[PDB]
Formats: C-alpha cells, structure tokens, sequence
C-alpha cells in the first residue's frame, strides 16, 4: 500500500516535468504570436466591457 | 478451571510451610502459574487470524 | 487516476482576470514591502502579491503603503504588482472546520479536501459587550483532581495556565479534551464543547505527534487543530491566535459552548517582538513590544459566556504560558497574569518529585472559576485549598520544635499530598472524585500509611463501585450532596478504610 | 547578461546596482570575479533603485566599487552525492580537503523548504546505538535532536566517532560532521583522527562527510555553513533513502553568527544582544531534521552554554527545538566510566511507558530509581559508615555499583584508545541485560568483573575469566 | 487560451512512467509464505523420567 501511494506521488512529479516540457514547446510556437492576438481581442472585450 | 488451579497453588503454599524437603515443589507450581499466565497473555494478545481486504 | 486529478485541476482554472487596481512594489525585504499606488486600499486589508504571497497593510503613509508579508521573502521580488484582495483579513469559519488540522490562512494542512466553511469572518473583532455577558455557572470538568476542584474552571472562563518550559505543559490541556470526550460524545448540546487547540511556535513533527495522539484517542472528531509551526513565517504566527479565535467565535455565536487552548502565547510574544523590531518601532519594556499588552488583551478578552438574551454560548479560554526560568515576575508573564482570572502555576521541583501534573497551589489561584462548580465537590472540598496552604506553611518551618497542632496538620498535609497525585492521561469521573475528597478532608487517610495511599485510592474506587454505585449514580444525577449521601459517604469511607 | 557594478562596500554588506529589467531575487547568488577567484555574495534585500543588498561569504577586502558582478541566481548550489562522502568542503562547496574538484552529479540550492505536515512521520522510532548507556537512559530516535553537554577532552570526539561507527553497523546510513566555526586546530585533529579511525579512508570507505566552519571566515559564512550541511544530508535522506546523523558544533556559535549578520543587515538588536530573527533562524534549521518517508536525518548538536546561563534566550530557543539532552560529565569519566554519560542528568523526550516499550520503561525506571537512591543513600552512608547500611540499602549499593560498572563498555573506535575491543550491544539485548541485573541473577560476581563488560553475555564470560 | 494549450498538450502528450511489478517488488517488503506447521514437543518423556520420578519420590516430607 505504501509503495502504491508513493507511486502516485512519483507519477505526479513525472507528469509535472512533462508539463514543463509542454511549456517550453508552447513558448516556442507562433502560437505564442497567435495567442497574443487572442489576448489582444480578449483585452479589447474586457476593456470595452468597462 | 484456572481458578481451581490457583486455589490449589496458594493452598499448597501454606501446606508446603508444613513440609520441609518440599521447598521447591511450590516453585514448580509457581512456574506452572507463570506459564499459564504467559500463554493467557499470548491468547489475549492474539492478532485477527485473517487477512484484511476491506481496507487492504 | 493521477491524470483525472490533473484534468480536474486544469478544468479548475477558469476565466481571465478582471482587475482594475494594483500597486507596484518599491523596496522589499525584512518581511515588509513598500508599495507604490493602491490609494484606494482599505486599512488592514489583505492584499495579494503577484508572487502569490498575501500580506496585511499596516502603515498607510502618504506616498507608500507598507504591506506585511504573511510568507517568505524568497517568494517576493521587487517591483511586483500587488493587487488588493479587497477584503479585510478574514478566515473561513463554519461547522466543517470540525475535525480538521488547518494552518492560520485556513489552508487545510491535513489536506482533508477544501474546508467546508459557512463564512469567513474578520480576524480582529471587538469582544462582546458587558450586556452581552452573563456570569458563568456551567463548569468544564478536567478529570484532574486538583484542577477539577481546588482550582475549578468554568465555561467561557479565562484562566491562565502558566509554568515551566516543556514540563509537558501541553498535557494538562490534552487531559481536559480527553475528559470531555464523553461530554462531547454526549447528545446534550449544552454539554457539547468544541475545542480548538492552537499550536503556535511548535515543531511540525511535534504537532503531528499530537494529532496522532488525538486521533488515537479518537478525539479529533470533536476538535479542530490550528497550527502555526515554528517554520511558518513570523507575521503569520502573529496573526495565528487572532484567526483561531475567529473560528471559536463562530461556534460561540451558534450559542454553543466551546473551549480554545492557546499553546503557547509566549511564542506569540516572541513573534510580535520580531514583527515590531522589523517594523522598526522602538523596543518596549523588557525589549518586548510596547503594544504587547494590547496584543494580548485584544486577543484574550474575546473569550466569553454570552448572555442568555443574546444566545447562551461560550468560548472557554486557557492560554498556556512558557515561563522563562520559571520566574513569574517578567513583563510578558505578569501582563498575562493581570489579564487572566485565576492561574494554574506548576512547580518544577514537584514535577520532578512525581506529582504529575504538579499543580503548585501557592501560585495557583482561581477566582470566578469557583462560581462554576459541582455543589457536591464544593461541599466535600470546602477550604481544602486553605488547608494545603497551611501544609505549605507548616513544612516551611518544619525544616525546630513542632507543636502537636502543627504536627497533626503536617501529618494530614503529607497524606493529602499523596491523594492529590494523578497519573497522566488518565481522566477521572466527577462522581468518583467526590468520595475520595470526603475521605481525606475527614482525615480517614490517617488510616492508610502514606506509602499505601495510592493502593487505597484504586481499591477504594473499586470498593465504591462494587459496594454501591448507587451513591455515584445519585451524585451523577443530583450533583449536590444530601444528608443521606453525606452519611452514606461517612459510612462507606469508614467501611473501606477499615479494610 | 545580468551584471551589475558594486555601488557600496560598507562592511561586508555590498550593495550591487544592476541595470534595469534584470533585477535579482531574494536569496539569489551573485559571484564577483576577483583575484581571490570569486566572492559569492547572497542577495538578502532589495534596496530599490535597481540596487540590492547582499551579504558576503568571503572577505570584501580590496573591492573597487563598480566591479562587474554576475548573477548565478537562486540559493548557492553545492554538489551532493556519495561522491561528497569524505570530502572536506568549505561553505561555497569547494574542496578544502585539497584533494581537488569533487565530481558529483548534481548540485542543489542551500536554502530549501522544510517537509510538509503530511510528510512528517507519525511516530518516532528509537535509533539503536551500540552504547547500552545511551539506549537505556536516553534512547535516540528518528528525526531526533540530541543536544550534547559537557566539555571537549572528556572524549567528545571519541563519543561522536563511536556514534559514526555504530551508525554504520546499525543502519549503514551516512553522517556529515558539520562544524560551526570549528577551531582549525581541532579541525586538523578531527581530520587526522577520522582518517586514522578509517571513517574516512582515502580510496577506502568514507561515511562521514566533513564541512568544517572557520571563525576566520565571515559571519555570513558562519551562518551559511549549517544550511550547506543540511542540504547534503537531505540529498542522502530523500534521494539516497538513507538515515543520516548530522553533527553540529556550537549552536551557540550558530546563534552568535546569526546575531552578527542581523546587525550587519541593520536591524534593532533584540534582547541579550541576540538577533530579532532568532526564532525563525532556528526554526528553519531545526525543521529540516524531521523523519521523512524516505529516510530520517538525526542530529546531534553541541550546545556551548553562554557563561553557564541557562536563562539566556539562545539556550532557551535551543532547548525548545531539542528532543533529548545527553549530559556528558568529566566526573563520570573520573569514576573510570567510559561512557562519560551522567545518568541522572541525561533525559530524552522519548522515554515513556508506551514510547520506549513498557518493559524497557519499567526496567529503565527501576534502574533510574536504583541509581537515584544509590547516590542519595551514599550521601549519608559514606559519612555515617557502610555498616549503617540496611539490608535493603546494601542490596541497592551492591546492585548499583555493579550496574555502574556494567554501564562501562569499550567503544569500537576506541578499541585502540582504551586498548579493549568495543562492544556494540543491540537494543533488545540492552533491555535483557538490565532485567537480569534487576532480578539479581547477576550481581553475585565482583564489581570489577562488570567493569568494561559489554552485554549480559559478556559478563558470563568475565565471570568465567575472573574465576580462571 | 493558455488554459486550452496546456490542457490539450498535457492530456494528449501524457507520459507513462514505470510501474512494473518487478520494480514495485524492490520497493515493498516481499510476501512470506506460511510459517511451517513445526512440531509442539512436550517435556517429560522416556523411562529416564520414570526412574527419575520413582527415585525423586523418596524425599520424606517433614
């Protein structure tokens, strides 16, 4: 049981490092550019909602 | 049962007072009391005899 | 599995931020930050930094606002944008905090899910008015001989527990929680207490052992633990008693009787000292802050027994003071003593010399604690406190020609001292205490030589139950002795004493 | 390139001004290139105006204000691994063993957060030590802080060495002797002794890793030696799954060093001159000693009383963290007893009926009661005469002086030093031994034939040899 | 947005870690079999006992 719980924690840190790897991929892509456009239009909507 | 045994144990102590050369008979009865209490403490100490599987 | 929990979390981040106020940090460090902007800030608000740490604005100055960091400096960086939480420092309060270890922010450190909490309520609040107070009359039973009658405690009552460092100070309080296991496993809501154990300035390991102890004694289900370990940031520790007391007030304001044990306020003093010095405010007396009296008084006076009109609740308070060098003269101890009504000073010499717990009766007093008492244990125990402070005097000059009058008193006193002794983590029924005290007061423990007094006590209790548990059942319901009970006790005590 | 020019050097407090939008963070590591190689300064404030305030870990002499600084970021990262076993490394994590660069796979930041509430283990198990005396009168336990008292020359070093030997047999764990402002004369000796007793052996086995503090090194570097040691230990505990035992030298000098750093950082000195940040500094240090689910560090710390004041805040704060106190005395050593442990002054948190086992507790309580009565009985027995002993009293005298001798056991490390091969006696057998002595089974054999005997088994042998 | 990028990526790309029973075995205490019936053997046996007790029964009880 103890190792089973340990394995859940170990999996959590492994998949955490996979998330970091995904971050490095995201900031590379010109999704970085296209999502800035997404932020831009969203900010327009927010600021117009004020 | 065990209470009969212990009545005879302590009865034999006050009888053994009255018999010299039988001064280590009472130590054997004391030993019998000892191990009786030891096994009784074993039996009371006892684990459940089955694997847990409703939490395990 | 783990994937589903991750998915729940990613789904659990939603909606883009809508903010319209911020400040930007100037200089930061020393656990104080100086922020530029936030001109619309409320005073003593909670602000959230971009580092994710939160702090309470203390000094609103014309050009800067000085946040106090409830957290670690490493997290924060200069020139970060601090956005106002928008709420004065409040902590979740509600029923579902019951049986949960929490840190002072209210983050469950037992991590038994997110806390189920009715509300949140501001950390600082003014104590109930004069008119909202009804004088105490319902006792809390401690199951410890002397505590439960020589130094009796009420409900809503504020009475100090003071004494030597790590004399297992904590244990006295634990025993109270344990004694009230059958009260709190009771169905009478009036008899239900809900106890909060505030652990301040304590090792996280030690607290975990306490938690495990409590959960071994299955007491957790009626109790909350607030934890503010030594590692946790010094301002957070400062805010820790206040926050705990808010939780207590929610119970109190359900009109339900409760208790809160603040172990140890001495560590709150050191914490406030750190904060004050880091706020560069001049050291107060004994180098402890000048507002240290105010700190304690605002905390302490929140404990109350609400008036019948305005509920009926209580929040009993016992605050645990770690006396440095065991000398009660000292600014922090005396300041507390003046606030509290009654003290439970403990004497180390006696503690070492096997009175567990060793309740010094020279420096233990109880004032309005004796207005909540079981009448039976008032009748039997009458003036015994005086007698054993005559024993104290007698043995003062015993160490000489001893008059027969003094010698008789000494003989009684010594025998009584044996009677006082308790065995830690063994709480005693109130009913059971009544015959034992009768015996000693009526001097029947002359009849048992001092060495065998302990044997007598246990045997006497076994005798009492076997001979007539009718008496104890009567004291269980009546709670006040009658002539019949008094005679029955004279008869029963003489009978057992003989054998 | 995060670089900045030195804009003050008032004391060892060096303020570095960085070019905009490249601002450090608190607890970052800055390295100033110098003909002293580098000086590693650790950022301990942000003073604004794109300037910081740092503390130094190496002397600030000859700095020219405006020197280029390089920001390495985060807390100083010291190499860790089994590669670092038996290497003396200074605070910056560089060889002072002079055996040159230590190739260790990972390096890790010196500041690290204490384990969570959840990660604290819910029970403290008695760590065994071959010394019966230790296992009787103050049982050590996982995550424990055991505060040494007594003076060096009683065999402090030998006691510590013995523990290392014991730990190797007992667990096969590791140790790290961390010396806070260690006297360099003593440091030479320790290295030589440790080499000699082979707990460090060149290509041989190396258990204990050495971090030696130096009083000539700045107060800041005195503060950081402890944290460096703590990290090494945590790598062992968490990432090598091994129990560790971490010695600390004076924690008086831990406090003393901290007090200076506060004053340098400019803060109102708190009572008895001690730092305002006193509590927090001990709190971080002594909450990374815990019993994790991977391992447990255990720490034996040395408390050098400040002018015998036990009222002083620095001792008080220490005692709060401490779990056990081992009170070595020279009086005991003068009664020929090695262990030097004073039996009626040593106490541990763990030593309760349930905690250390009922049998062990009862045995211990009796042996303690016996010794306690023996000393007191001897007060007026010696004066009045030994003939004034009651049958009851001389039973106690007989038992006690035999127990007192039975306590004496050689140390494996001190096999050479006493001349007698050590006796590493297990916990189970310690209890067994005292039970027999309590039952008077043993104590019919001479007092000197319990001198320097190991366990119960050993004094069977000595009885035979005594006769022979 | 970023939520979507993270969500998609995390879920889709998700790693599988080792979870072999063999690896698990190393990290746990291994199953022990039954403790074996053994034999309960009781004292007082042989004609050693018989001669001994007949002989022992001669000490007059005074």
């Amino acid at each position: 049981v103890r190792y089973e719980a340990s394995l859940r924690q170990l999996e959590q840190r492994q998949l955490a490092k996979s998330v970091i790897s995904r971050v490095q991929s995201e900031l590379g892509n010109p999704k970085f550019q296209e999502k800035v456009l997404q932020q831009s239009i969203s900010e327009i909507e927010q600021l117009l909602s004020k | 049962a065990k209470s009969a045994a212990n009545k005879l144990d302590w009865a034999k102590v006050i009888s053994s007072l009255r018999i010299t050369g039988s001064t280590a008979t009472q130590l054997s009865s004391f030993k019998k009391r000892n191990d009786e209490a030891r096994r009784q403490l074993l039996e009371l100490q006892s684990q459940p005899t089955e694997v847990d599987f409703s939490h395990y | 599995e783990v994937s589903s929990i991750l998915e729940e979390r990613i789904k659990g981040v939603s909606d883009e931020a809508n903010l319209n106020e911020t400040g930007r940090v100037l200089a930061v460090g020393d656990g104080i930050a100086r922020v530029f902007g936030l001109n619309n800030i409320q005073a003593e608000e909670l602000v959230e930094f971009s580092s994710g740490v939160k702090g309470m604005a203390l000094n609103l100055e014309p050009g800067q606002v000085g946040i106090v960091l409830f957290g670690s400096d490493r997290l924060v960086k200069e020139g970060e944008l601090v956005k106002r939480t928008g709420n004065i420092v409040d902590v979740p309060v509600g029923p579902g905090l019951l049986g949960r270890v929490v840190d002072a922010l209210g983050n469950p450190i037992d991590g038994k899910g997110p806390i189920d909490a009715a509300g949140r309520s501001r950390a600082q609040v003014k104590a109930p008015g004069i008119l909202p107070r009804r004088s105490v009359h319902e006792p809390v039973q401690t199951g410890l001989k002397a505590v439960d009658a020589l130094v009796p405690i009420g409900r809503g009552q504020r009475e100090l527990i003071i004494g030597d460092r790590q004399t297992g100070k904590t244990a006295v309080a634990l025993d109270t929680i344990l004694n009230q296991k059958r009260w709190n496993n009771g169905s009478d809501e009036s008899k239900k207490l809900y106890c909060v154990y505030v652990a301040v300035g304590q090792k996280r390991s030690t607290v975990a052992q306490l938690v495990q102890t409590l959960e071994q004694h299955d007491a957790m289900k009626y109790s909350i633990i607030v934890a503010a370990t030594a590692s946790e940031a010094a301002p957070l520790q400062y805010l820790a008693p206040f926050t705990a007391a808010s939780i207590g007030e929610w119970f109190r304001d359900n009109g339900k009787h409760a208790l809160i044990v603040y172990d140890d306020l001495s560590k709150q003093a050191v914490a406030y000292r750190q904060l004050s010095l880091l706020l560069r405010r001049p050291p107060g007396r004994e180098a402890y802050p000048g507002d240290v009296f105010y700190l304690h008084s605002r905390l302490l006076e929140r404990a109350a027994k609400l008036s019948e009109k305005e509920g009926s609740g209580s929040l009993t308070a016992l605050p645990v003071i770690e006396t440095q060098g065991g000398d009660v003269s000292a600014y922090i101890p005396t300041n507390v003593i003046s606030i509290t009504d009654g003290q439970i000073f403990l004497e180390a010499e006696l503690f070492y010399k096997g009175i567990r717990p060793a309740i010094n009766v020279g420096l233990s007093v109880s004032r309005v604690g004796s207005a909540a008492q079981v009448k039976a244990l008032k009748q039997v125990a009458g003036s015994l406190k005086l007698f054993l402070a005559q024993y104290r005097e007698v043995a003062a000059f015993a160490q000489s020609d001893l008059d027969a009058s003094t010698k008789q008193t000494l003989v009684r006193g010594e025998r009584l001292t044996q009677l006082l002794k308790q065995n830690q983590y063994s709480p005693l029924a109130t009913e059971e205490q009544v015959p034992l005290i009768y015996a000693g007061v009526n001097g029947h423990l002359d009849g048992i030589e001092l060495s065998r007094i302990g044997e007598f006590e246990s045997s006497f209790l076994s005798y009492l139950k076997s001979n007539h548990n009718e008496l104890l059942t009567e004291i269980r319901e009546k709670g006040e002795l009658s002539k019949e009970l008094l005679a029955s006790l004279k008869s029963a005590t003489e009978s057992f004493v003989a054998t | 390139p995060i670089t900045g020019k030195v804009t003050a050097v008032i004391g060892a407090i060096v303020d570095v001004h960085f070019e905009q939008s490249e601002l450090p963070a608190i607890l970052n590591a800055l390295e100033i290139k110098t003909p002293q190689g580098k000086l590693v300064l650790e950022v301990a404030q942000h003073l604004g105006e794109n300037t910081v305030r740092t503390i130094a870990m190496d002397g600030t002499e000859g700095l020219v204000r405006g020197e280029k600084v390089l920001d390495t970021g985060g807390p100083i990262s010291v190499p860790v691994g089994r590669e670092t076993l038996g290497r003396i490394i200074n605070v910056i994590g560089e060889p002072i063993d002079e055996r040159g660069p230590i190739k260790s796979k990972l390096r890790k930041p010196i500041h690290a957060d204490p384990p969570s509430f959840a990660e604290q283990s819910t029970s403290a198990e008695i760590l065994e030590t071959g010394i019966k005396v230790v296992d009787l009168l103050a049982p050590y336990a996982r995550g424990g802080k055991i505060g040494l008292f007594g003076g060096a020359g009683v065999g402090k070093t030998v006691f510590i060495q013995e523990l290392i030997n014991n730990i190797a047999k007992a667990h096969g764990g590791f140790s790290v002797f961390t010396g806070v402002g260690e006297r360099t004369r003593e440091g030479n000796d320790l290295y030589r002794e440790m080499k000699e007793t082979g707990v460090i052996n060149l290509e041989g086995e190396s258990k204990v890793a050495l971090v030696f503090g130096q009083m000539n090194e700045p107060p800041g570097a005195r503060a950081r030696v402890a944290l460096t040691g703590l990290t090494i230990a945590e790598y062992f505990r968490d990432e090598e799954g091994q129990d560790v035992l971490l010695f600390i030298d004076n924690i008086f000098r831990f406090t003393q060093a901290g007090s200076e750093v506060s004053a340098l950082l400019g803060r109102i000195p708190s009572a008895v001159g001690y730092q305002p940040t006193l509590a927090t500094d001990m709190g971080l240090l002594q909450e990374r000693i815990t019993t994790t689910k991977k391992g447990s560090v255990t720490s034996v710390q040395a408390v050098y009383v400040p002018a015998d004041d036990l009222t002083d805040p620095a001792p008080a704060t220490t005692f709060a963290h401490l779990d056990a106190t081992t009170v070595l005395s020279r009086g005991i050593s003068e009664l020929g007893i090695y262990p030097a442990v004073d039996p009626l002054d040593s106490k541990s948190r763990l030593l309760d009926a349930a905690v250390v086992g009922q049998e062990h507790y009862d045995v211990a309580s009796k042996v303690q009661e016996t010794l306690q009565t023996y000393k007191s009985l001897q007060d007026i027995i010696a004066i009045l005469g030994m003939d004034e002993l009651s049958e009851q009293d001389k039973l106690t005298v007989e038992r006690a002086r035999k127990i007192q001798r039975f306590l004496s056991q050689p140390f494996a490390v001190a096999e050479v030093f006493t001349g007698i091969p050590g006796k590493l006696v297990r916990l189970k057998d310690t209890v067994a031994s005292f039970k027999a002595v309590l039952e008077g089974k043993y104590d019919n054999i001479p007092e000197h034939a319990f001198y320097m005997v190991g366990g119960i088994e050993d004094v069977v042998a000595k009885a035979e040899k005594l006769a022979a | 947005n970023v939520i979507q990028d993270l969500y998609l990526r995390e879920l889709k790309d998700t790693k599988l870690a080792p979870s072999t029973l063999q690896d698990a075995e190393g990290n746990v205490k291994p199953w022990n079999p039954p403790q074996k019936p053994n034999l309960p053997e009781l004292e007082l046996q042989g004609p050693e006992a018989l001669k001994a007790y007949t002989e022992q029964n001669v000490e007059t009880a005074h």
